[PDB]
């Protein structure tokens, strides 16, 4: 029905300003009486509301963050955006945009909750670095090795998404160098893995042959 | 409008600030759902003036459309041992409150909305003058309307209008004149109105007139189990709009009617229109008109 | 601003019922609010389960089984999530939420463990270095460990029969949506160390048992 999609840098330097955008499709942020929100979650920890807009006309913020946070709206593009100033290592988190229901008398608006997938933001003064991709050659096992990138995350699809069954992209290792690696494998009877590291605008397609 | 009483003029917001747990069904009121600040107004028998003008605004609707201002403070701590500024005004009103309400609201002597409020887990007593521990499993989420009234926007200046009642020494909190003699006292149902830059004006008689018109609040629209539809999306004749509409003959005299292709149907709302009231010989356009049962003292 | 306290963890067995609490601070009252509950499984956003105001004012999330229900305890000032007929798929984090005027307030969340789940030995696949990585003067052995329970393993690497400790990088186990765990181990070698040995082995020990996989330059 409604879909939400976060966009943003993945890496910001300490004391700088984090900027993120949420694009809404399937419904209008400008009418209906729905609340459009930013919520963050540091990995392995809780949820913290940041702020929301009601339709596109009023804005309210978490009081402990209000002095660092602005939310703005672009009704023409059906987008809303977040600005978080003076960032610290404590702001590293997964940032979701979301619309959650308010209810009464069995009526909920919206009738179900909508969440984007979240965008990961790492606060660090280290520079971006894109991975090197190597193929993991061969029912049988098959994969792709994505080595030594920063910051997280990397996405791996297979055959531009045509192959999704039997796919497993492993959680990344943090190595002593400070850079990450991961592998994606697919169990199978042409195969290409599509690796994307948005913080470095590195797209690589890797054909992995017998 | 028999089936469209929940299709509200204006925004249709029937909540009171600080009590927002009913917003799904009250902000706005519409065809589906229960709203404790609004449904009591349509119980037949009760609120007969509002039911005669049910396509005009409620007090809470008028407040949220910025027609009526909120009193300061917006709510009176009923239980407070130190008293509260609503107490005098409330005590001269004979009111009946159903159980399970934490709040009740009224148009005060200044023409602003005030409210009496109990602490959480407490309800208003049946005369709405005290708070007691709640009798049920839960409180209602909204506020009980203590007066039978309806409202509308108006720019008609009422700065010169004051209460005139023959042989009345006091009505409500208003001392019309000091009476040296023996007075009688009664709870009487008294009509009143509030105007731009006026206080509450009590009247001996309620005389009203309505001019029907073709303005947006004079229609109700629904998708063509009803779903309401915002008429501002409908193009005017010769104009542009974001959706396609059709409706009755009144609607199509002003809006472009597309019949087959229409997303919605718009009906003229029975009884809507510009209301005026005769006050001491002169017709004026009030912001709100109502009845309330108050102590009246009269010369004997 | 108000703090909603949830116990950090809870646990129960299949078919039992889990009772999760959300305690409001003493200055506000649970009777005043809709209580919303959210479930979060690994790799997904939280999901709305249900809301509860009173026995006559409450609702279930679309697709949320009836065995999740809410209630309130006025004396303890708590909102309660009751999960009856507990199933393995219910292992998750659960957050309570209230919506005072102009704010969303989330509880700290409760980690619910479903007890008695069966032991699952890990699947292990080991990849040798690719010829392209070697051409770039590097060598990485990739040992992938999946779908085990409980989530603890130990990895040891062998060159021929000799243990190798330098150059090993091993993740901590990561819980998946299916309640099982995944891990991986990377052994960095020189191209010439890889070629000069008969074979290398990844051996994963899980609950006393060991799964070895071996690769060789061929």
């Amino acid at each position: 029905q409604v879909q939400l999609q976060e966009s943003g840098p993945g890496l910001v330097k300490p004391s700088q300003t984090l900027s993120l955008t949420c694009t809404v499709s399937g419904g209008s942020i400008s009418s209906g009486g729905y609340y459009w929100s930013w919520i963050r979650q540091h990995p392995g920890k809780g949820l913290e509301w940041i702020g929301y807009i009601y339709d596109s006309g009023s804005t309210y913020y978490n009081p402990s963050l209000k002095s660092r946070v602005t939310i703005s709206v672009d009704t023409s593009k059906n987008q809303f955006s977040l600005k978080l100033s003076s960032v610290t290592a404590a702001d590293t988190a997964l940032y979701y945009c979301a619309s959650l229901p308010y209810c009464s008398g069995r009526i909920c608006r919206p009738r179900t909750d909508y969440w984007g997938q979240g965008t990961l933001v790492t606060v660090s003064s280290a520079s971006t670095k894109g991975p090197s991709v190597f193929p993991l050659a061969p029912t049988a096992a098959l994969g792709c090795l994505v080595k030594d990138y920063f910051p997280e995350p990397v996405t791996v699809s297979w055959n531009s998404g045509a192959l999704t069954s039997g796919v497993h992209t492993f959680p990344a290792v943090l190595q002593s160098s400070g850079l990450y690696s991961l592998s994606s494998v697919v169990t199978v009877p042409t195969y290409i893995c599509n690796v994307n590291h948005k913080p470095s605008n590195t797209k690589v397609d890797k054909r992995v042959e017998p | 409008e028999d089936p469209h009483l929940r299709n509200r003029p204006g925004k249709g917001h029937n909540y009171i600030d600080g009590m927002t747990q009913e917003d799904a069904t009250c902000k706005p009121v519409t065809y589906a759902g229960a709203c404790s600040s609004f449904d009591v107004l349509l119980e037949k028998g009760k609120f007969p003036l509002f039911q005669s003008y049910a396509h005009h605004r409620t007090l809470l609707e008028a407040v949220h459309d910025t027609i009526i201002a909120k009193a300061d403070p917006p709510s009176c701590d009923l239980q407070s041992a130190h008293g509260n500024p609503c107490m005098k005004e409330k005590l001269v009103m004979k009111t009946h409150c159903p159980n399970d309400y934490q709040s009740a609201h009224y148009l005060n002597n200044d023409g602003k909305m005030a409210s009496v409020k109990c602490p959480p887990k407490y309800e208003l007593t049946e005369d709405c003058n005290f708070c007691r521990q709640m009798t049920g499993a839960s409180l209602k989420k909204g506020s009980y309307p203590l007066q039978d009234l309806f409202c509308q926007s108006s720019e008609d200046d009422g700065s010169k209008l004051k209460t005139k009642m023959k042989g009345v020494c006091e009505v409500g909190v208003q001392a019309l004149k000091k009476c040296d003699g023996q007075l009688s006292t009664a709870h009487e149902v008294v009509p009143f109105a509030v105007f731009k830059n006026s206080k509450k004006v009590y009247l001996d008689k309620l005389d009203l007139k309505t001019e029907e018109n073709l303005l947006p609040d004079s229609f109700v629209c629904f998708e063509h189990e009803l779903k309401s539809f915002d008429i501002s999306q409908c193009p005017k004749i010769g104009g542009h709009g974001s959706k396609k509409c059709t409706g009755d003959a009144a609607f199509c005299s002003a809006y472009e009617c597309t019949a087959q292709y229409a997303n919605a149907y718009c009906s003229h709302a029975n009884g809507s229109g510009i209301v005026q009231i005769q006050v001491s010989g002169v017709w004026k356009k009030p912001l709100c008109v109502g009845y309330e049962r108050v102590v009246v003292k009269r010369e004997l | 601003l108000p703090v909603l306290t949830q116990p950090p963890s809870s646990s129960a067995s299949p078919g039992e019922s889990a009772r999760l609490t959300c305690t409001l601070p003493s200055d506000i009252n649970v009777g005043s609010y809709n209580i919303y509950w959210y479930q979060q499984k690994p790799g997904s956003p939280p999901r709305y389960l249900l809301y509860y105001y009173s026995d006559s004012d409450k609702g279930q999330g679309s697709g949320v089984p009836s065995r999740f229900s809410g209630s309130k305890d006025a004396s303890a000032n708590t909102g309660i999530l009751l999960i009856s007929g507990l199933q393995s798929e219910d292992e998750a984090d659960y957050y309570c939420m209230i919506w005072p005027s102009n704010a969303w307030v989330f509880g700290g969340g409760t980690k619910l463990t479903v007890l008695g789940q069966p032991k699952a030995a890990p699947s292990v696949t080991l990849f040798p270095p690719s010829s392209e990585e070697l051409q770039a003067n590097k060598a990485t052995l990739v040992c992938l460990i999946s779908d085990f329970y409980p989530g603890a393993v130990t990895v040891a690497w062998k060159a021929d029969s000799s243990p190798v400790k330098a150059g090993v990088e091993t993740t901590t186990p990561s819980k998946q949506s299916n309640n099982k765990y995944a891990a991986s181990s990377y052994l960095s070698l020189t191209p010439e160390q890889w070629k000069s040995h008969r074979s290398y082995s990844c051996q994963v020990t899980h609950e006393g048992s060991t799964v070895e996989k071996t690769v060789a330059p061929t």
